[PDB]
């Protein structure tokens, strides 16, 4: 009952602290955001949580991944983190949560994978040490059976992998990734997919790509997650959208498992015949359109969506034009790369190069991020003056 | 919920339409969807339901498609619902 | 089960008295012994281990005595007499332990010669490993047997060094670890090369187009990366460098083979395909379905740029023809 008082108090703080506007349209905190927090406590399997104190640490994680970390700035995230800590202080006593809300805290994450990709998947706290090891290991299994991903792993990127792997764990749950240019999200989602066991799918962009060709792919995509009952991740970028009416079919898939004018009358009946074998196996003796209402529930469980929007252009308009894209999906805003990320990246790319000396080597890897950060500052200093 | 649900039911048994306003919260669709299941559970012969979400690119010609998808000639009286029973329609995102 | 425990204690006291008599005869035999002095020192060490156990048994006898007295006044006088017999045996043992200490000092010096021989045994195994990896030919499966026989000869040298260390009671142990890690790494290289050789043999029996170039490349590209992942002997040697060049030749061979399997040549009919064979200046065959083995021995690496020109012409020619 204390969690339910706590989650309510949190909703009342954020809705007051963050008001919706034409910019930051998403900041509107509806009920269904609160509903996604409690969906994360259900993912928690019993017996794996003996300690009471711990179940709170899971709820705290889940709040940040749910309707935290959808903020344009780092300054908003600082106010949001402060708002929780004080609500966590009042609600929960005899339980310390210092050093998980302080300045320079210890990263906390809850994924299905802890012991690794290979071992059994129980949803619980991952230690920060094994994070670097397991995401690295998980890449090597992807660098086997798939095309070489060629990504550099920095603390913030590993966070983004785990964050997506949560968002695509529950049945109805869908992902929406907001990144500036080369943020990570498109390939990070291809990694996330493989860690979950879901095979990634992406529509092939063509000059002669029609409505009927999309509709044909959506049927085959349903067939993979419907009777065959295989988990299929669906990656969709702004580049992949040539026509606005393609994004219609998508918004229906996010709203509910049922899509209008996807299946014909014959194909629907032909699919119900295949499902009829399954429901007899499940032990629910129904030979009616209840079987079809089971199919779309099974499809929406084994079909997740990872949509990849740029912030600056063609989002505010599409968000206003389709409510599903921003409402139904759990969004995770990508901030710019931190100084700690850039330094790790620069050192990997420059590793093959000589760079003369060993002191020089140390200074040249130091320069790359220092040069990027002060140009980014001057870019905002310039913007203020001349509007460049 | 219990108050509002009771009314919408009693309204659909007098063939008087309703309309559900909300700030994208308090489960307008799910309350409505829940009610339509409760009515269908009671009388599966008399009343059937079909939920049609409204996209930004839904015209008159498209809507005619969904109406024509579940209809009959019904031996005179022009278009009639299948089974000779009263089909409930539903409409979501009527605003857009 | 306390009076029964006192009876079992009395039987254990009689067994220790006979065990003491046996330990005295074992002490005199080692005295008669001192090769032969080293074997006497080993028997002296086992007797010194038996003596400390007897010194503990004598104290346990005296306690089993005092337990009887308070429980059996006579049984207290029996195990007190047993402790008295144990002290007299411990006195004769200290005299034998002094003579044993003189021989143990001579044994400890010989132990250093056993440790030096172990170091020479370790260096030879390091050199032989350099000669095993080379042995060039298709005795790669057989060299595993020659490696394993070497690992058994090293493992026999380890058990001999572990026996020599027990007699005396770091560096010899580190050398054993280093050989075991070298053997493990060598075996991993032999297993990988055998898998890569099997994949090359499987590809070699394909149809003219069953390989499909890109499908061949992906497995090698995966195999070539997963080759560099293993870190045994820091590559180099000969047999290793040769197969990485063979793989690289094989890797560079497929894009050229992909152009020979491209639809513009698959069309055939015209003499544009026969002109491709005239650059090679060798005996060639045209099969819709046949082994890629002949393609690899056809020397497609030779006249590379000449072929690459005819492939581009053939493609342009098909596109217009279509
Ligand atoms: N050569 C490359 N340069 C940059 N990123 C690359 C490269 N090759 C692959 N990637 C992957 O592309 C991902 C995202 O790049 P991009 O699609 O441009 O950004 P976004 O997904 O934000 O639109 C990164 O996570 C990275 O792993
Ligand atoms: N008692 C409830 N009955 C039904 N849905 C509920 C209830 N409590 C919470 N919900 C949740 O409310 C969410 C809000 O959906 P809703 O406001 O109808 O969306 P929209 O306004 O965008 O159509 C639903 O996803 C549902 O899970
Ligand atoms: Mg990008
Ligand atoms: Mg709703």
């Amino acid at each position: 009952n204390i969690i339910v008082r706590a989650s309510l108090m949190l909703h009342q703080a954020v809705t007051q602290n963050f008001r919706k506007t034409a910019i930051n349209f998403h900041y509107e905190f509806n009920l269904r955001h609160m509903s996604n927090v409690f969906q994360g406590l259900l993912l928690s399997d019993p017996n794996k949580f003996t300690e009471p104190d711990k179940l709170i640490k899971l709820w705290i994680h889940e709040c940040e991944r749910t309707y935290g970390d959808r903020l344009v700035s780092t300054d908003n995230l600082k106010t949001y983190k402060e708002n929780i800590f004080d609500i966590v202080k009042k609600s929960f006593s005899k339980f310390n949560f210092s050093r998980y809300f302080g300045n320079n805290p210890e990263n906390l994450i809850y994924c299905n994978f802890i012991a690794g990709i290979n071992s059994d998947r129980f949803y619980d706290q991952m230690p920060n040490n094994e994070m670097e090891k397991h995401i690295s290991e998980a890449l090597k299994e992807y660098n086997d059976n798939n095309a070489f991903m060629g990504l550099v792993l920095f603390e913030d990127a590993m966070k983004h992998v785990c964050r997506i792997c949560r968002i695509v764990l529950p049945s109805s749950g869908h992902a929406l990734l907001v990144g500036v240019g080369g943020s990570g999200k498109q390939s990070l989602s291809k990694l996330a997919s493989f860690i979950m066991g879901y095979t990634t799918f992406s529509i092939t962009i063509s000059a002669t790509y029609s409505m009927v060709d999309l509709r044909n792919d959506l049927q085959q995509l349903y067939f993979k997650c419907g009777p065959k009952e295989e988990g299929i991740l669906f990656l969709f970028t702004e580049g992949q959208i040539t026509n606005e009416r393609f994004l219609v079919y998508i918004n229906d898939l996010l709203s509910s498992g049922e899509i209008a004018e996807l299946y014909t009358l014959d194909e629907k009946e032909a699919m119900i015949n295949q499902v009829r074998a399954k429901v007899k196996g499940e032990g629910k003796p129904d030979t009616r359109e209840n079987c079809w209402n089971w199919f779309i529930d099974q499809v929406k469980k084994n079909l997740h969506m990872a949509i990849c929007f740029s912030p600056v252009g063609d989002m505010r308009r599409r968000a206003r034009q389709f409510p599903a894209l921003v409402n139904c999906t759990v969004i995770d805003w990508f901030q710019p790369w931190p100084y700690e990320a850039l330094f790790n990246v620069a050192k990997s790319f420059l590793e093959p190069v000589d760079l003369g000396d060993d002191k020089v080597r140390e200074a040249v890897v130091k320069f790359m991020p220092f040069s990027f950060t002060l140009v980014n500052d001057l870019g905002l200093k310039l913007l203020e003056q001349e509007r460049r | 919920t219990l108050a509002t649900t009771e009314f919408i039911k009693s309204y659909l048994m007098v063939k008087h339409p309703s309309l559900l306003i909300g700030n994208s919260g308090c489960g307008k669709t799910q309350l409505a969807k829940g009610i339509l299941k409760e009515i269908v559970q009671a009388k599966p012969e008399n009343y059937a339901y079909q939920l049609i979400n409204f996209n930004y690119y839904t015209d008159s010609t498209y809507l005619q498609g969904q109406i024509e998808q579940t209809l009959e000639k019904k031996a005179g009286r022009q278009y009639g619902p299948p089974g000779k029973v009263q089909l409930i329609y539903f409409i979501d995102d009527l605003n857009m | 089960t306390g009076s029964a425990v006192m009876n079992y204690i009395s039987k254990q006291l009689k067994d220790i008295q006979e065990f003491i008599e046996n330990t005295k005869e074992n002490i005199e035999i080692r005295n008669k012994n001192i090769s032969e002095l080293i074997n006497v020192m080993i028997n002296l060490e086992k007797v010194r281990v038996k003596n400390d156990d007897d010194v503990l048994t004598l104290d346990t006898v005296e306690e089993m005595l005092n337990f009887l007295k308070k429980k059996k006044d006579s049984d207290i006088k029996k195990c007190k007499k047993l402790q008295e017999e144990w002290k007299n045996l411990a006195k004769m043992a200290q005299a034998v332990k002094k003579d044993i200490q003189n021989p143990v000092k001579t044994e400890s010096d010989k132990t250093k010669e056993n440790i030096k021989k172990f170091e020479e045994i370790t260096l030879k195994e390091y050199a032989n490993s350099l000669k095993k990896e080379s042995f060039y030919k298709t005795g790669v499966s057989e060299s595993f047997k020659r490696i394993g026989e070497v690992k058994q000869k090293v493992d026999e040298f380890e058990v001999q060094l572990n026996q020599y260390e027990d007699f005396a009671r770091i560096g010899s142990k580190k050398l054993m670890e280093q050989i075991r890690t070298d053997v493990s790494s060598v075996e991993k290289l032999w297993v990988r090369i055998e898998i890569s050789e099997k994949t090359m043999d499987e590809y070699k029996k394909m149809k003219w187009g069953s390989i499909n170039s890109m499908d061949m490349e992906d497995e090698i590209k995966k195999l070539r990366k997963a080759l560099t992942d293993l870190r045994g002997i820091d590559k180099r040697s000969n047999a290793f460098i040769g197969i990485t060049e063979e793989l690289k030749k094989w890797a560079t061979f497929l894009p050229l083979l992909g152009e020979l399997k491209d639809p513009s040549m698959n069309s055939e009919d015209g003499r544009h395909w026969k002109k491709l064979k005239d650059l090679v200046k060798k005996e060639f065959d045209v099969s819709q379905e046949l082994m890629l083995e002949i393609i690899w021995d056809l020397k497609l690496f030779d006249y590379k740029d000449g072929i690459e020109e005819i492939t581009d012409q053939a493609k342009q020619e098909l596109k217009m023809e279509k």
